[PDB]
């Protein structure tokens, strides 16, 4: 398992001076979701393109997802899969040139699980408990739900942040009530890993580079996995 | 027209939530919200480089903004104050072009 964070490993919202609404955006009732799809194209060797239509607005009809490498893309290319992840538009490119708008398209990382045999007997959902710690005190717990036996850390991370934006103002348009935050996952076999929840310091937030951490397409057993969200206040 | 903003005229009471909407039809990458001192210049509140993204201009305080799609950029006064009384201009820009909306006159009494 990955070593837990020391305070110096964690981004601080106090050191970020841009618009925290750009981070909020990525997690606030925001996700690509599709069931039983197969990729239809690609751009580079490490990515897959799906015909998925925006159900909310009409921002896209195609979603490109990038995977860590070409061999991860080959794993899923011809498979019938489900897709769940957080998409972006700024710097969502389908060629080499910077600054190009690609109408009808959106981009994301990872988010792919094989469809067949990954679902529950009926219209049944699996609950995963999230324990939230504020300044080391477990003040709040809740469950997120998934239709999947093997679910990406990304999908659970999203559902957890979405709940917390709505109940605890995790991210707000200008800043956050929190100084640091990380989400740690604890697997059945003792393996743990975590993601920093705050933007890198500075005046700007690159959404694409932030989400790229999902490109490993890390999956967990939704039945046995544990999630802790650890926050400190300003 | 290139950029249409609405409402064109709005009178609001202190503390009401005011939203100004702006829609463009040429689908340029950049959208901007300015307010005009009047007898003076345009001052940048917020702008975006694309859907899902906004950045602070020179005078962001007291305004939020949302770019929910390429064509739409809205300015949000959560709690309207009388200092927010003025004229508001939406702009869209890109590919060596810059277009303006017709202006929103907002008065907060």
């Amino acid at each position: 398992s990955q070593p837990d964070p020391m305070p110096d490993d964690l981004h601080k919202s106090s050191e970020f001076t841009g618009t925290m609404g750009n981070m909020k955006y990525l997690y606030d009732d925001h996700y690509v979701s599709a069931t039983k799809v197969k990729s239809v194209d690609k751009f580079l060797a490490h990515d897959l393109i799906y015909n998925i239509s925006d159900k909310k607005l009409k921002n896209y009809d195609k979603v490109k997802t990038e995977l860590l490498n070409e061999d991860l893309a080959k794993k899923y290319k011809d498979e019938v899969v489900d897709v769940y992840g957080s998409n972006y538009y700024v710097n969502c490119y389908f060629s080499s040139k910077d600054n190009v708008w690609w109408p009808g398209k959106t981009c994301m990382y990872g988010g792919i699980t094989k469809h067949e045999g990954n679902h529950f007997d009926n219209g049944n959902l699996q609950n995963v408990l999230v324990r939230v710690y504020e300044n080391k005190r477990n003040t709040i717990s809740f469950e997120v739900q998934t239709d999947k036996k093997s679910v990406t850390a990304q999908e659970l991370d999203i559902k957890a942040r979405n709940f917390l934006i709505n109940k605890k103002n995790l991210y707000e348009f200008n800043s956050s009530p929190y100084e640091t935050g990380y989400i740690k996952f604890i697997e059945n076999n003792g393996n743990t890993f975590w993601y920093d929840m705050m933007p890198a310091p500075g005046d700007k937030f690159d959404q694409s580079k932030y989400l790229m951490m999902y490109n490993d397409n890390k999956t967990v057993d939704s039945k046995s996995v544990k999630i802790e969200v650890h926050l400190t206040t300003k | 027209a290139a950029v249409t903003q609405s409402p064109r005229n709005k009178v609001a009471v202190t503390g009401e939530k005011v939203t100004l909407s702006c829609q463009q039809t040429n689908n340029h990458n950049n959208m901007y919200w300015y307010r005009q001192d009047t007898g003076h210049g345009l001052r940048l509140i917020h702008y975006s480089y694309g859907a899902g993204s906004t950045e602070k201009g020179d005078i962001p305080d007291g305004y939020k903004a949302s770019r929910p799609s390429q064509e739409q950029f809205s300015l949000i006064l959560e709690s309207a104050t009388p200092s927010q009384t003025s004229v508001y201009f939406c702009a869209s820009g890109g590919g060596g072009t810059l277009y303006f909306g017709a202006g929103t006159r907002l008065s907060v009494l």
